[PDB]
Order: structure tokens, then sequence, then C-alpha cells
RNA sequence: ACGGGGCUAAACCAUGCACCGAAGCUGCGGCAGCGACGCUUAUGCGUUGUUGGGUAGGGGAGCGUUCUGUAAGCCUGCGAAGGUGUGCUGUGAGGCAUGCUGGAGGUAUCAGAAGUGCGAAUGCUGACAUAAGUAACGAUAAAGCGGGUGAAAAGCCCGCU
RNA sequence: CCCCGGCGAGGGGAGUGAAAAAGAACCUGAAACCGUGUACGUACAAGCAGUGGGAGCACGCUUAGGCGUGUGACUGCGUAC
């Protein structure tokens, strides 16, 4: 299956650039 | 003279078979099918006919009185489980169980 | 093992240990992690270290009293029930018989006794002579395997 | 030549299991539990088989204490007495004497005031 | 042969009354902790209450030295924010005088179910009467 | 939210403990046919309070 | 901003004698390693001195599991293997005996060969938990009643709204 | 074959069989997990849940007593792998 939106999500995962 | 009446492989939980179970635990054949008549659950109409199964099996089978039969054993078993797939959302897939009973229930004059 | 090469799942992303093969020795139904193969599992020993082991065998059936010298040892027939009452009358119930040279009717006629084997000078083992309590050589035998044991 | 280790995995399992009787929940059914509380309970046992001795001696020196205090002397006058005065019963026995025969530990201290005057 | 034990079912227990005018509060509660826990008996035992009961007269009376009259203060938190309060010991004499004999016996004495229990022996009063001479206190003078 | 821990079976009987059910006690005996029912309901055989209610 | 209680010493300086205090040292019993000397060994015993925390790592000695020989032997329906209790025993891995279940196999000793020992690898497969009798029961177009059948009818059939 | 039950499912007898807890969900039938019963503890008590000490109770023994088994009030020490 594919992963949960969130985890894919760039504003949500990248958040400590 | 002790005499057993069981329901194997009943379609419910043993955790909600169990709570109509506890009623009726120690009481006289007399005391405990009325307890049951006005219990409002499914699980009261499987316990009474396994509760009307072990009074004929006593008076048939052994010869016992009804009037002085007592519940002196009853508990609930665990049976095996159906699985069961529920869809859910974003294409994944849920296990369902659904859980059956055995039914003891033990009736005696002594 | 029959399969594919196909990785069961992606590298990352799954929250799931990393395979990369159905096959591996990790997994039901995969391969053994150091199968076996058909090997040969003879050794060597010196030549004269086999012959020096049976003067050491030899030596201590005579010391033990575990060996019979005859100068004849044959039968009249090829009947079992002859050699049978034969070693009844020696008393030699599991026994080995060591002949100069081989007869037809004494090979066939011990053939069914399995605690008899019937054997020529040439052919002696050194388990043979350890596994049998007697052993009955023919004189015609004994001077054989000295030439034979130098 | 393939060995199956069935039968011994689970005589090795339930050797465990058997120490870990009257422990609560998962540490007398599990085995990664039970192992892990039989270990602690067998380091707790070797620490407490030297603490035994000394909690032995302090519950005796503060039974003498107070034993000879009812005499009017203290602890550390009356073991100097009894050094001074060549007296060698050790403090489980003092113990012991200033419960059950009172006026055996009388006499002692009576023998300890002596040597220090 | 093991050391003796005192079984809580068979101690005796006496009952003694102590007048605290004039005595020093800390001097005069080392003396109780010791006869509420036991430890003036050969048959003492940690695990077991085996000392006696201790009525405390004139708790009003107890002194102090040095400036402590009007220096020690009391602490304690009711649970709220913000919630730290204090009390003078000239204070807790007027309003409350058998809690600074109480409070201080308290500090001295084990933590747990025991040393509860050793609490529940001591009877403090602010006057110089009590109602237990049903139990024929002796006097301890100190 | 999820749990960090797994709850034991001891946590989960103490939760349980206000499950139970309560038998009726009140059976009453109608006055004239002696049947049992409910109070201030009507008999299976359609009395109530001593005379018959519903002609089934 | 003494660990606390409390302390005008229960603080500090100087002197002195007691006592508490460790797995240190001593006492008693036991085991093992390495030396030295001997009732004499035949490679084991006796006396004595000393040593014995341990990771990475090196050296030594063993337990148990499956299979081959000894074994056409030995044990076993008067109860084998396996399962489950109990007792005894060894420094340890372990061993022995036996009650109950089970219902046909097991294997001494001394050698031989290894798919030879699992708690971890977000290990693999199956079974079973937890959250929990909790969320939810998939369009807010909507139901009510009488009769029928039936063990049982809110949901089926008929009728009228 | 008889009995309860819906001309059910399921069960109790009877019978077969050496055995039916060999009953077709069928040799043996471990563990996790879930129950019923009995003994002891537990509603003023703070923490890797044990370990050292230890009262009381219950059941067995066997005695002119104090051992065995189960439980474990209270107490010293103690922050899993
Ligand atoms: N959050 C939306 C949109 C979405 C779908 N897939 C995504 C991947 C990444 C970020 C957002 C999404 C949904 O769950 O329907
Ligand atoms: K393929
Ligand atoms: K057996
Ligand atoms: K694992
Ligand atoms: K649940
Ligand atoms: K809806
Ligand atoms: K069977
Ligand atoms: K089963
Ligand atoms: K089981
Ligand atoms: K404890
Ligand atoms: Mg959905
Ligand atoms: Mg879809
Ligand atoms: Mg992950
Ligand atoms: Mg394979
Ligand atoms: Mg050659
Ligand atoms: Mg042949
Ligand atoms: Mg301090
Ligand atoms: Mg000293
Ligand atoms: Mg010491
Ligand atoms: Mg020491
Ligand atoms: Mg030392
Ligand atoms: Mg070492
Ligand atoms: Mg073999
Ligand atoms: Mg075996
Ligand atoms: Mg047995
Ligand atoms: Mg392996
Ligand atoms: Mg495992
Ligand atoms: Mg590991
Ligand atoms: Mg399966
Ligand atoms: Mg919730
Ligand atoms: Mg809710
Ligand atoms: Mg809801
Ligand atoms: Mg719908
Ligand atoms: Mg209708
Ligand atoms: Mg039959
Ligand atoms: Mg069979
Ligand atoms: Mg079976
Ligand atoms: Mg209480
Ligand atoms: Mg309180
Ligand atoms: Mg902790």
């Amino acid at each position: 299956v594919t992963s949960k939106w969130f985890n894919i999500d760039n504003k949500i995962v990248d958040h400590f650039p | 003279m002790e005499t057993i009446a069981k329901h194997r492989h009943a379609r419910s939980s043993a955790q909600k078979v169990r709570l109509v179970a506890d009623l009726i635990r120690g009481k006289k054949v007399s005391q405990a099918l009325d307890i049951l008549t006005y219990t409002n659950k499914k699980a009261a109409v499987l316990v009474k006919k396994v509760l009307e199964s072990a009074i004929a099996n006593a008076e048939h089978n052994d010869g016992a009185d009804i009037d002085d039969l007592k519940v002196t054993k009853i508990f609930v078993d665990e049976g095996p489980s159906m699985k069961r797939i529920m869809p859910r959302a974003k294409g994944r897939a849920d296990r369902i169980l659904k859980r059956t009973s055995h039914i003891t229930v033990v009736v005696s004059d002594r | 093992v029959t399969g594919s090469g196909k990785k069961p799942w992606r590298q990352k992303g799954t929250g799931r240990a990393r395979s990369g093969s159905i096959k591996s020795p990790i997994w039901r139904s995969g391969g053994v992690t150091f199968a076996a193969r058909p090997q040969d599992h003879s050794q060597k020993v010196n030549k004269k270290m086999y012959r020096g082991a049976l003067k050491s065998i030899l030596s201590e059936l005579v010391r033990q009293d575990r060996l019979i010298v005859v100068e004849k040892f044959s039968v009249e027939a090829p009947k079992t029930k002859l050699l049978a009452q034969k070693l009844k009358d020696m008393a030699l119930e599991d026994v080995l018989i060591i002949t100069g040279e081989l007869d037809e009717n004494l090979f066939l006629a011990a053939r069914n006794l399995h605690k008899v084997d019937v054997r020529d000078a040439t052919g002696i083992d050194p388990v043979s002579l350890i596994a049998f309590d007697k052993v009955v050589m023919t004189a015609d035998a004994v001077k054989q395997v000295e030439e034979m044991l130098a | 030549a393939r060995v199956k280790r069935g039968v011994i995995a689970r005589a090795r399992h339930k050797k465990i299991l058997k120490q870990a009787k009257g422990y609560y929940g998962a540490r007398s059914r599990v085995y990664r539990v039970a192992f892990q509380a039989v270990i602690k309970a067998g380091q707790y046992a070797y620490r407490d088989r030297r603490q035994r001795k000394r909690q032995f001696r302090q519950l005796w020196i503060a039974r003498i204490n107070a034993a000879a205090r009812q005499n009017g002397i203290s602890y550390s006058k009356f073991i100097n007495g009894l050094k001074k005065a060549s007296v060698e019963i050790d403090r489980k026995i003092l113990a012991d004497i200033a419960v059950f025969d009172k006026v055996a530990f009388t006499a002692l201290v009576e023998k300890a005031k002596a040597a220090l005057a | 042969m093991k050391t003796f034990t005192a079984k809580p079912e068979t101690v005796k227990r006496d009952w003694y009354v102590v007048d605290a005018t004039g005595k020093t509060l800390g001097r005069l509660a080392t003396e109780l902790a010791r006869r509420l826990r036991g430890k003036h008996k050969a048959e003492y035992t940690p695990h077991v209450d085996t000392g006696d009961y201790i009525i405390v007269l004139n708790a009003d009376k107890v002194a102090v030295t040095g400036n402590k009259r009007t220096d020690k203060v009391y602490y304690h938190h009711t649970g709220h924010i913000g919630g730290i309060k204090q009390a003078t010991f000239e204070e807790m004499i007027a309003r409350r005088p058998e809690r600074v004999i109480e409070i201080a016996v308290k500090g001295m004495l084990p933590k747990g179910p025991l040393g509860r229990a050793m609490f529940r022996k001591l009877k403090v009063y602010a006057g110089n009467e009590h109602n237990h001479a049903a139990q024929q206190p002796q006097v301890l003078d100190i | 939210a999820v749990q960090q821990n797994k709850p034991t079976r001891s946590k989960r009987g103490m939760r349980r403990s206000h499950d139970a059910l309560t038998a009726v006690t009140s059976l009453s005996v109608d006055k004239t046919s002696g049947e049992k029912h409910l109070r201030h309901h009507i008999t299976a055989d359609g009395y109530y309070r001593g005379r018959k209610v519903i002609a089934k």
C-alpha cells in the first residue's frame, strides 16, 4: 500500500531546513 | 446428580454472554428462568435454551425433580473465530473477527 | 530455490524491515545458508600404516585366544544344514572363515547364516577381524597372509 | 544430519518459568520477561547475603544499647568494659541474653562497670 | 538459633504523661521519638511498633532558644499554583499550639505505614488537662 | 493518541467492575390470572390489574 | 544555598579516650589454578607457599541435541517416544528416579559425523492479545398503522395513508 | 432408538469399539491468550514490583516440638534487557 499522505507532504515532513 | 447441557459454536462474543451468565449463577431453576425472561439481551435467549435443555436432560436421563434443581456451575468459553475482511479507506484492509462461544450450564439438586 | 529475483517491497517508506529476495535463508521457504553438496568422505591410509594395523590386530587375536587354525575347512555339499551342523561341532556361533582359495560349496552354504562370513585370504579387512568373535583360518591361508604382510 | 530444536528449547524455557513462580503479570508467564527477572533476583540474592550480616549486627547492637541503658551505661562503655574484663561474648549472644535472661545481663553490666572503675 | 522477633499481638505498651512547660522544642522531641518507636526496650524490632503511648501537656509553653520565636518559619503548599504559605513560630503557638510539637516529632519518625502508626500514639494537649484518666498514665519526668 | 504501554489484564477487569447487569427484582402477580409480569405492564395473556384489556 | 527534623550546640578551634563503620583484614568450613618438597608415583596422592574482578581478545576443559557402528545386542503393551507434576543429585551446561496423560517405539558403553544450542537482526511464518465492547454501521428523499405468514416481524407479503 | 430445540444449530442419554476427552472441527494435544472453583492477601496507600528479614491465616504431617506447602501485613536495600 501507499504511505500516509502526511508523511509524503513536503510542508509537514521538511519542517527543519 | 449433576447434569450438563452445552451450546458449542454459539454466534456471539464470550464477553457478551458472560454478562448474562453472571445473573443466574447459584440460583434455583425456578428463579433463573424468569430472570432470563425479562433480561433484554440477545445472550439471554441463548442462555435460556441451554438452561431449558439442562432441565429436560435431568428429568429424562437422570429422573430428577424440577423443583429442587439449582444452577451450580455456569461458564462461557471462547470458540473459534471466523476471519473476515473489511475494506477501509485508501485501499487498506482490516481483519474482522466474528467471535463465538461455548456455553455450559450445569444443574443439580445437591 | 525456485522463484523470482524481484525485491518484495521498496527499500524505504513502508515501515517494514528491508528485504531483497524472497529466497533469503531468513525467510520461510528460503534457501539453506550453507547448503550441502555430494562429497567424498574417503581418507588416505599409508601402506605401512595399513599393514602395521593388520599385524597389530592379528597379534591380538592370538593373545585373546580368538584365532583358530585348521588345515582343512570345507563342506561336502552346498547345504546350509551341513555348515550349521559343522559349526555346532566346534562350538562356533559367530565366526569368520578365511580360506586359501574359496570353494563354491562353502560360499553357498554360508550365504544364509547371518553370523558367518566366508572369505579368502586376499579379501580380509581390519573391521571384520574385530567385528567377529572367533576367526577360523585354514593354514593354506595363514601362510598366504604372511607373504601379504611381508 | 538435521537437528530440530523442539524438545531442547522447551525444556530450557520451562526451567526459567519454574523459577519465576509468584511474580506479577508477564514476569511469571512470558519467557522474555521471566528470564530477565530471574537474573535480577539472583543479583539481589548475592548482594543480600552480604547485607544480612550487616542488618543483624545492626539489630543486635541496638538491643544491647537499650538493655544496657536500663542498667545505667551506654553501649560504647559497656563494650569497652567487657574488653577490659576479657569477656569474649559476641553481640549475637549478648542481644539474646538481653531479652531472655535479664538477670544474667545485669551480671555482665556489673562486670563491665568494675573493669572501668 | 534465630534472632528473637517481637510479635505485634503480644507486645506490651504503657502510658506516660509528659509536661512540656519550659522544655526546649527539639531536645524534647527526640526523647518522644525514641519512646514512640520503642528504642528504649530490649525487644526493639524495626518492623514492629513496640513503643509506648505518650500524653504531652502544656504544648503552648514549649521553649525555643535564640530569636527562633520570631524567625522560625513554617512553610506549606496547598497544591494550587502560587499557594505557598508561611507562619512564624509565634503565630503557630497562638493559632494552633499543638501542631508545633506534632510537626517536630513527625519529622523524627520513620516514613511509611509504620511511622504513621507510631504517630497515632502521641496525644498533644495545649492545656494542663487531659481526659485519659482511665488509662492511668505514669509521670515521665523527661 | 494511542497507548505507550499495553494495559494489563488487571486494569481491564477494574474498568469492567461497573459493566455488570442488574436483574429485575419486581415480578408481580396478576390478581385474576396469577401470571407474572413486569409492573405497570400487561401480562403475556393480555391482562392488566385484573381485567382483560386486549383481546388477542 | 544543613538531605530533613530540629540545634545556641547537635556550630567552630585545641587536646584525649571510647565506640560504629566495607565484599579490606582475621576466625571457621569448602572448591579450583600455579610453584616447591615428598607417604611414592605411573601420573595419581600427601605436605607447604601463593594466587583466583574483568570488556575486546588469547589458552584449557566439558554438557546436551540428530544421525552411523558396537546392535539380528539391550529396554519396552506387566506401557517406548512425547506431554505434565514431584523428589533426589552435580561447580555449571545438566543427570537420575517416579505419579498422571500417551499408546509404539527407544537405546547403554566406547568411537565417528554435524542443517548441533536463539530474546533481540523496524528478522520470516502461523496463532493469540491491547486499545474496546470503544469508533463506525456508506448521502438528512421519511415514515405511520392494520391484517397475513412464521419459533420469532421496525425491515418480507397485502392494504390504506 | 429416546429426550430438549425451529420437522434447526447444538447438546444429554443409549449403542459400537480396547479406547468416543478416538465422533468425523476426529493420533499425541505444548505455550502465548481466555475462564470457573478453592486457600491467603488487598479500599490512609506512592516508584523496574524483586531480594534480605518477618507476623498472621489455611491445609498436611507428627507429636510430650516444630517441620512441609500456599499466601505475604509490616520493614532494610534496590532506576529493566
Ligand atoms: N490530504 C488529501 C490530499 C492528498 C492525497 N495524497 C497526498 C499526498 C501528499 C499530500 C497530500 C495528499 C487526501 O488525503 O485526500
Ligand atoms: K519465478
Ligand atoms: K511417560
Ligand atoms: K524477533
Ligand atoms: K476487547
Ligand atoms: K445513514
Ligand atoms: K486418547
Ligand atoms: K483442543
Ligand atoms: K493450553
Ligand atoms: K520489601
Ligand atoms: Mg471508510
Ligand atoms: Mg478503491
Ligand atoms: Mg518505521
Ligand atoms: Mg526449502
Ligand atoms: Mg593403494
Ligand atoms: Mg542376505
Ligand atoms: Mg546531612
Ligand atoms: Mg570496634
Ligand atoms: Mg563485614
Ligand atoms: Mg568484608
Ligand atoms: Mg578478601
Ligand atoms: Mg577470572
Ligand atoms: Mg544408533
Ligand atoms: Mg531422544
Ligand atoms: Mg514419570
Ligand atoms: Mg542452526
Ligand atoms: Mg522464539
Ligand atoms: Mg542476544
Ligand atoms: Mg495455523
Ligand atoms: Mg477511549
Ligand atoms: Mg464516546
Ligand atoms: Mg457512535
Ligand atoms: Mg445505509
Ligand atoms: Mg406492521
Ligand atoms: Mg459406547
Ligand atoms: Mg496409532
Ligand atoms: Mg486430538
Ligand atoms: Mg488498609
Ligand atoms: Mg491522612
Ligand atoms: Mg524503580
